[PDB]
């Protein structure tokens, strides 16, 4: 089943209190049989789509949020072409630490990767959508917020960031 | 703390770039194959249009030439087999007993198998070497006859279709060239495919030993 056209690396970063694994678990086919965050420190999960006639297989490296003994961040961010900065729309500490995670990206990732900011019933609006949208606008990033019951915009988010990455690599290939 | 994670991780995000690179090279090879095949078909077609019907009805001749070349190669291989069979024979006769040699050669009228019980036991290997040699000579002369048949056939067909063949030479020459180029480019495509598959194999392997590390932590934590 290894029939695809491109292989893109996408990292999942952000505050730990957002619970990224449950929005991931719906679309991602985890490749391992046990939790890889407490053991290895990163949880891999692969997703394939089709863009412009070609097949895009992107592998998502998950968390490393327990960065108390993760000197593996150099290899964790290297080679990545996509980055998802996930915060919770019910917490403001996550939205404030978005700057910190962006510092981690600029320090450990490439300067041309595609970054998208994602915002994740009982709690009511802690982060205004317009403020986060303008924040992503001023920082040159994508932006889409989504909950866990109506997971349409997270699928559209995956297709969006992957489509932008394919645009970058195809424009690089068209300058041979 | 943590054991072998970092090295396999680095290997993984390297095999990503290796996979992408091999894939791009493979796709360029496929494109070159496609464009060469298109160019070949249109060029050959226009050469048929400007050459006429000579190419079509001159086709049995070139086929007879193909079967003639095959009969030639098979004939050569059979001659080789005959030669090595002969050397096996004489090297077996090096067990001398020269009287026994010309006892075998002079007449195989009534060999009477009971003589072998009375003389050198190494005559059996000599005799079976003679058998294999005689059969190799049979296939030698047979394939020689096939070669002569194919040769004379293609020549009488040649003299029957002389004008068409000479008028149709450039089409079959150009088609030969395009076929050689096509098989070379297809070889390139196959080799790049093999490199790509190998890279994906390395990726899958690094992933597998990574989840192996995780599973080794499972039983270590299970001890409690």
């Amino acid at each position: 089943d290894d029939e695809y056209d491109y292989l893109f690396k996408v990292v999942l970063i952000g505050d730990s209190g957002v619970g990224k694994s449950n929005l991931l678990s719906r679309f991602t086919r985890n490749e391992f049989n046990l939790e890889s965050k407490s053991t290895i420190g990163v949880e891999f999960a692969t997703r394939s789509i089709q863009v412009d006639g070609k097949t895009i297989k992107a592998q998502i490296w998950d968390t490393a949020g327990l960065e108390r003994y993760r000197a593996i961040t150099s290899a964790y961010y290297r080679g990545a072409v996509g980055a998802l900065l996930v915060y919770d729309i019910a917490k403001h500490l996550t939205y404030e630490n978005v700057e910190r995670w962006l510092k981690e990206l600029r320090d450990h990732a490439d300067s041309n990767i595609v970054i998208m900011l994602v915002g994740n019933l009982r709690h009511l609006r802690a982060v205004p959508t317009d403020e986060a949208r303008a924040f992503a606008e001023k920082n040159g990033l994508s932006f889409i917020e989504t909950s866990a019951l109506d997971s349409t915009n997270v699928e559209a988010a995956f297709q969006t960031i992957l489509t932008e990455i394919y645009r970058i690599v195809s424009q690089k290939q068209m300058s041979d | 703390v943590d054991p072998r994670i970092q090295g396999e991780l680095e290997k993984l995000n390297q095999s990503t770039d290796d996979i992408n690179r091999r894939e791009t090279e493979l796709e360029d090879a496929r494109q070159k194959f496609r464009s060469v095949l298109v160019e070949a078909t249109v060029k050959l077609d226009e050469l048929v249009k400007k050459i006429g019907k000579a190419v079509e009805d001159s086709k049995p001749y070139w086929e007879a030439r193909r079967v003639a070349r095959q009969a030639q190669l098979e004939a050569q291989k059979a001659t080789q087999d005959f030669q090595r069979a002969t050397e096996v024979l004489r090297a077996a006769k090096e067990t001398i007993s020269l009287a026994e040699q010309r006892l075998l050669e002079d007449d195989k009228r009534q060999f009477d198998s009971a003589w072998q019980e009375m003389l050198n036991h190494a005559t059996q290997r000599v005799m079976e070497a003679e058998q294999t040699k005689t059969r190799s000579e049979l296939v030698h002369k047979e394939t020689a006859a096939r070669y002569n048949a194919a040769m004379g056939r293609m020549r009488q067909l040649e003299k029957k279709l002389k004008r068409a063949i000479n008028k149709s030479k450039p089409y079959f020459e150009l088609k030969a060239k395009y076929y050689v180029q096509l098989e070379q480019l297809k070889k390139t495509v196959d080799d790049l495919q093999a490199k790509l598959t190998l890279a994906k194999g390395e990726y899958k392997m690094a992933l597998k030993n990574l989840e192996m590390i995780s599973d080794e932590i499972h039983e270590r934590r299970r001890s409690s």
